[PDB]
RNA sequence: UUCCGUUAACGAACGAGACCUCAGCCUGCUAACUAGCUAUGCGGAGCCAUCCCUCCGCAGCUAGCUUCUUAGAGGGACUAUGGCCGUUUAGGCCACGGAAGUUUGAGGCAAUAACAGGUCUGUCAUGCCCUUAGAUGUUCUGGGCCGCACGCGCGCUACACUGAUGUAUUCAACGAGUAUAUAGCCUUGGCCGACAGGCCCGGGUAAUCUUGGGAAAUUUCAUCGUGAUGGGGAUAGAUCAUUGCAAUUGUUGGUCUUCAACGAGGAAUGCCUAGUAAGCGCGAGUCAUCAGCUCGCGUUGACUACGUCCCUGCCCUUUGUACACACCG
């Protein structure tokens, strides 16, 4: 683990542990190729299937902030937002905020879903599994949407809303938008097993 | 005798790094590289210096003239300017083996400190305001 | 010198210089003018003239032969037209001319043949002196 | 009770669903590397992905 | 006895222009004159976009028309009579020859 | 701690909030925008980083002094909303209730005139030349 | 007070570059004038 | 709540935030931004962004300032 | 309907492809004072100060100058090489390399047969009909084309704090500039003015002057504080100026004032797969004046998918037919 490159020159990428072996290949924090100073790399992903499994998780999360039109294209603002979120996260947990983010992504991913498939001649919805990459995709989607929905029409700043969302999802506590949505999707999936 | 003049290119921005055998100096348009001023993308301009080390720059002054493009595109052009200028300096004046070294450190981190993006802005076509978008269609 | 100091703290330092360095005249409309056709309110800070001066003598110090119809474009910006799309609008030429005339009446800049405005040798001197004193 | 079991996609078989949004894969159980069964997965998936199963019994059928 | 003669050439066709442009340069190379050229100036593209339909029905489709105009310059030091001796060879159609005297 | 902190101010029959900053509290008066309220807050020499309600009343009397005599405190000609009056000829700053009063005197003038704009006002149609196939 | 030089019509006039032709006469004579359809 | 309309009640300058409230508010995690506590302690900002200055003049809690008006807190160390 | 191959067919013609334009790579070639970089000289300003060091200005017989800019000649990619699948054919997937490995991206061009598609209001293009002086001809004056209970279509502005306002800060590209009257089209510079706008001295028919096009979003530091609020800017009053022969049912631009709906929108429905969507501004067309439009251009820059035939359709085959104006039968 001789890797002295750190996010914003503050957060060490050594000592980030991904517990789920399932998604360990689809979160890019553990290998040296995936360490970065900054989450804004003008990467040419999306060109091939599964390329964005190599995009750093912090960049994926940042990319998912620039949403709803009046914020399209505004990446520097999202990078600043993530910076403040991370400072707050370590100013709450006193722990490596990469680990908190990664735990939240893992904890906020649904493992089942229910969709309308055609069995033997008749269509109706059965339960199906979720691939690891779509698990990570949906996890980021849920956390970002929860934070953006908290921040709307509120004196709370989107950075602080995001930080609360990530710490709560990392705890697994059923109080963040991400956890409640995960569990509701998985309940709708179980009901039709 | 050391002097090379190497460029780096992005969407439309181009930076050009002129090199002398000085002490530690890096200046973009006359100002210190410490002060390229979108500061969120400031560690991006510093990516090569911390990738090699200030020590690898103990005997060169860099005057980097940057132009065109926008703020992010100029930052990425400057990135490429430091990287390719260092590669060319170690090519022509230091050694062929210790330029392979620095090439491998630079190109294990990111392949576009040395290779520029061929991506350009796709032209616009009539029937919509954009390359791909079209005017909203109504039937009744 | 001036390019070794961050241009925000430098303009803060210089705009504190012209304040306690003697004085200049100040119009009898400084508290009421908006500085741009598209602006909504006058400048928020009462000490804006000096800011506008300190920010503006750095323009001539890094360039040469800038008229007033170029400073209007420098300090112009986005104008919102209510329900119509916004466009680009230029600021007011009266403040732009008056601050340059005052810099003349202190000897920081001077009008240039071939048109424009140029920094003076003494005006270069004090700008690098104050630049030497910014953190 | 049920315990979440962990499986590995060993080959990927095809694309089922009305709209082809579901893939059918054959998974292999990591604790018992002898039980290979057919499952349906939603989302992009290649050979080698690790799938988490809330229950293990349900086994898909050919071209489900 | 030696002036500063600037000969400027304009055309719509690259090749017909470059043939004459090379011919002048070589005809002034045999006289061991100082030929500082040819200097190439940015191609000017005159563009007009027009609706194809004469009546405004159907899909609105446009055609973009363009004229490319190329601008070469040759520099010489001579007397105007020697150059007029040189710029008297057979000139291809469409090429403008507009010799003057710079300051 | 504003111990005599007022939440209502009744300045000029407008029920000013005591809970807001001055330059946006005094805009509650019909005839004073943000720009004129700024000019009042300047010429009466009031700390603008003061909530209206933390004020002293002697300041308030000066506020009314500048608003009722805009020509007198050197507020320029172009600043006022009654430039070159037609009933008299003066450059005035109409205030809360006189804004409506004067406005209805103008439209009454145009009504008695048989002016085009008077009839557009009376009919309830738009008066400034806008299209009205599909607006309204 | 501004007509097509080719037909004396008043609508769809192209005054750019000094042509002063209507949008249909210009299309009929574009190749003769020298306007090529490249892209 | 109304923490710019609440900037001038008797309480707001008698003892309220001068260690009568923000003794604890940072210390729930020993360290919680004053810009974070705008809603957990329902009291919002600018009756509160001008008191984070006053604790600075009073030498009680250190800060960082940045773009979005982000402000921070740490109780005592 | 690309090819391999099969084979009562053999040999060919169009369309697809090839082709042409633009963009992407070239420290290789040709060059360039209407492009510049480098060094050296003089000039200024800092400073351990005398030199050195840093940042600008200026001039040339400085360049064994053309990297950056411009534009020409060429070169480069062919799936070439490797692995695996495949008649181990045509091909396909993976990979090193590489500027580039979806035909590299984007366009232009584009078959047979057809439509009672649109255009007689582009054409002194045209048959027939009507009119042709008291005109359906031409020209002048004034009005309408814009009128407003209402329904529909493309859109612009928004509903805010991932924000508005006010400072500081500052990075593009594509284009445009009729003797434009006696300064006139684009307009620098100087002075008057709060703005609007004005007067004077000027440049440019243009890589030369406007214009290195000193764009916005963005970044920065403050003010606002969840409030139809400082979000929003409709409706309206007064008043100034500009264009034009004339501005009235306001041409347009300014100043102060007036502060509506709108709390993210039912059923339905559109466009979109990478420098793309979306956000942001700029140019041209129209043009005396007027751009919320259209055609281009750069800037910031993602989510998702890498499938399918479920819905809407399209191509080929087999099949049924009481249809042939062809299932709107
Ligand atoms: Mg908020
Ligand atoms: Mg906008
Ligand atoms: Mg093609
Ligand atoms: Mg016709
Ligand atoms: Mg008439
Ligand atoms: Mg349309
Ligand atoms: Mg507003
Ligand atoms: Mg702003
Ligand atoms: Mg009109
Ligand atoms: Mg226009
Ligand atoms: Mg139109
Ligand atoms: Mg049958
Ligand atoms: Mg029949
Ligand atoms: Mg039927
Ligand atoms: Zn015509």
């Amino acid at each position: 683990p001789g890797g002295d490159v750190k996010l914003f020159n503050r957060w060490t990428f050594e000592d980030v542990q991904v517990s789920d072996i399932s998604l360990n290949d689809y979160l890019a924090v553990t290998s040296m190729k995936h360490y970065t100073f900054l989450p804004h790399s003008a990467g040419r992903y999306s060109a091939k299937r599964f390329r964005k499994a190599q995009c750093p998780i912090i960049e994926r999360l940042t990319n998912s902030l620039m949403m709803h039109g009046r914020n399209n294209g505004k990446k520097i603002m999202a990078v600043r937002i993530i910076k403040h979120t991370m400072e707050i996260i370590h100013l709450l947990t006193d722990a490596n905020p990469i680990q908190i983010i990664v735990d939240a992504i893992i904890n906020s991913g649904p493992r089942e879903d229910a969709t309308r498939i055609g069995s033997a001649g008749v269509v109706r919805r059965q339960a199906v599994d979720i691939s690891p990459l779509r698990r990570v995709n949906q996890a980021i989607y849920l956390l970002t949407t929860g934070a953006r929905e908290s921040a709307f029409r509120n004196v709370k700043t989107i950075a602080e809303c995001l930080a609360d969302e990530l710490i709560n999802a990392a705890k697994g506590s059923s109080n963040s938008y991400a956890i409640k949505k995960k569990d509701e999707i998985e309940r709708v999936a179980k009901a039709n097993r | 005798p050391g002097t090379v003049q190497c460029f780096g290119r992005k969407k439309t921005a181009v930076a050009v790094a002129y090199c002398k055998p000085g002490r530690g100096l890096i200046k973009v348009n006359g100002a210190p590289i410490e002060l390229i001023r979108p500061e969120m993308l400031r560690l991006k301009a510093f990516e090569p210096i911390l990738l090699a080390g200030r020590s690898r720059f103990k005997d060169i002054d860099m005057r980097i003239r940057v132009r065109g493009g926008g703020k992010t595109s100029q930052i990425y052009s400057i990135r490429q300017a430091i990287a390719k200028s260092l590669v060319a300096y170690y090519q022509k004046y230091v050694d062929e083996a210790a330029k392979k070294e620095v090439k491998e450190i630079f190109a294990r981190y990111d392949r576009t400190l040395l290779v520029a993006d061929p991506r350009r802005c796709e032209p616009k076509k009539f029937g919509g305001r954009g390359a791909r978008a079209r005017f909203q269609k109504s039937y009744r | 010198t001036v390019k070794d100091v961050n241009p925000h703290e430098f303009v803060k330092a210089y705009s504190a210089h012209l304040k306690r360095s003697g004085k200049m005249e100040l119009p009898e409309w400084v508290d009421i003018v908006k500085t741009a056709r598209f602006k909504e309110l006058p400048p928020s800070d009462a000490d804006w003239y000096y800011i506008r001066a300190a920010s503006m003598a750095r323009k001539i110090y890094l360039r040469q032969g800038i008229g007033i119809g170029g400073f209007q474009k420098i300090y112009g910006g986005r104008q919102r037209n209510g329900s119509r799309p916004p466009h680009f609008c230029k600021s007011s030429g009266a403040v732009s001319r008056n601050i340059l005339q005052e810099l003349q009446k202190m000897g920081i800049i001077d009008v240039d043949p071939k048109g424009g405005r140029l920094i003076t040798s003494q005006g270069r001197r004090d700008l690098d002196q104050v630049a030497g004193t910014v953190p | 009770d049920t315990q979440v079991k962990l499986a590995v996609v060993v080959k990927v078989m095809g694309r089922t669903g009305s709209r082809g949004q579901v893939t059918q894969v054959r998974v292999k159980f990591l604790d018992d590397q002898n039980r290979l069964i057919m499952r349906n997965v939603k989302g992009p998936v290649r050979e080698g992905d690790i799938l988490t199963l809330l229950e293990s019994e349900r086994e898909a059928r050919r071209l489900r | 006895v030696q002036h500063r003669i600037r000969i400027t050439l304009s055309s719509k066709s690259v090749k017909n222009l470059e043939k004459v442009c090379s011919d002048l340069v070589k005809g002034a190379k045999e006289k061991q004159l100082k030929v500082k050229g040819p200097v190439r100036m940015p191609t000017k593209v005159l563009n007009i976009t027009t609706r194809k339909s004469p009546c405004g029905e159907g899909t609105n489709t446009w055609d973009r028309f363009e004229m490319r105009v190329h601008k070469r310059v040759i520099d010489l030091v001579s007397s105007p009579d020697v150059v007029k001796q040189i710029t008297s060879i057979t000139i291809e159609p469409g090429v403008e020859v507009e010799v003057t005297i710079s300051d | 701690a504003g111990e005599e902190f007022q939440h209502i101010l009744r300045v000029l029959n407008t029920n000013v909030d005591g809970k807001q900053k001055i330059m946006f509290a005094l805009t509650s008066i019909k005839g004073v925008g943000r720009r004129f309220s700024n000019i009042v807050c300047k010429k009466a020499d009031i700390d603008m980083n003061k909530r209206a309600g933390e004020l002293s009343a002697e300041e308030m009397d000066r506020l009314m002094a500048v608003v009722h005599n805009p020509r007198q405190f050197k507020v320029p000609d172009w600043f006022l909303n009654r430039k070159k009056d037609y009933k008299d000829g003066r450059f005035s700053q109409v205030v809360s209730n006189a804004v409506d009063m004067k406005l209805r005197d103008d439209l009454e003038r145009l009504k008695k005139i048989r002016n085009h704009r008077g009839l557009r006002h009376y009919w309830g149609v738009r008066v400034r030349g806008q299209h009205t196939k599909t607006t309204g | 007070s501004r007509v097509c030089r080719v037909c004396g019509n008043s609508h769809g006039l192209i005054r750019k570059y000094g042509l002063m032709c209507c949008r249909q006469c210009f299309r009929s004579n574009a190749k003769d004038i020298g306007f090529i359809k490249y892209r | 709540g109304k923490q710019k309309e609440k900037v001038n009640n008797a309480v707001l300058f008698d003892q309220a935030t001068y260690d009568k409230l923000l003794t604890e508010v940072p210390k729930y995690k020993q360290i919680t931004p004053s810009v974070l506590s705008e809603r957990l302690r329902i009291n919002g900002s600018l009756a509160r962004r001008a008191i984070k200055d006053l604790m600075e003049r009073g030498l009680i809690r250190m800060v960082s300032i940045h773009s979005s008006q982000q402000i921070f807190t740490r109780a005592t160390n």
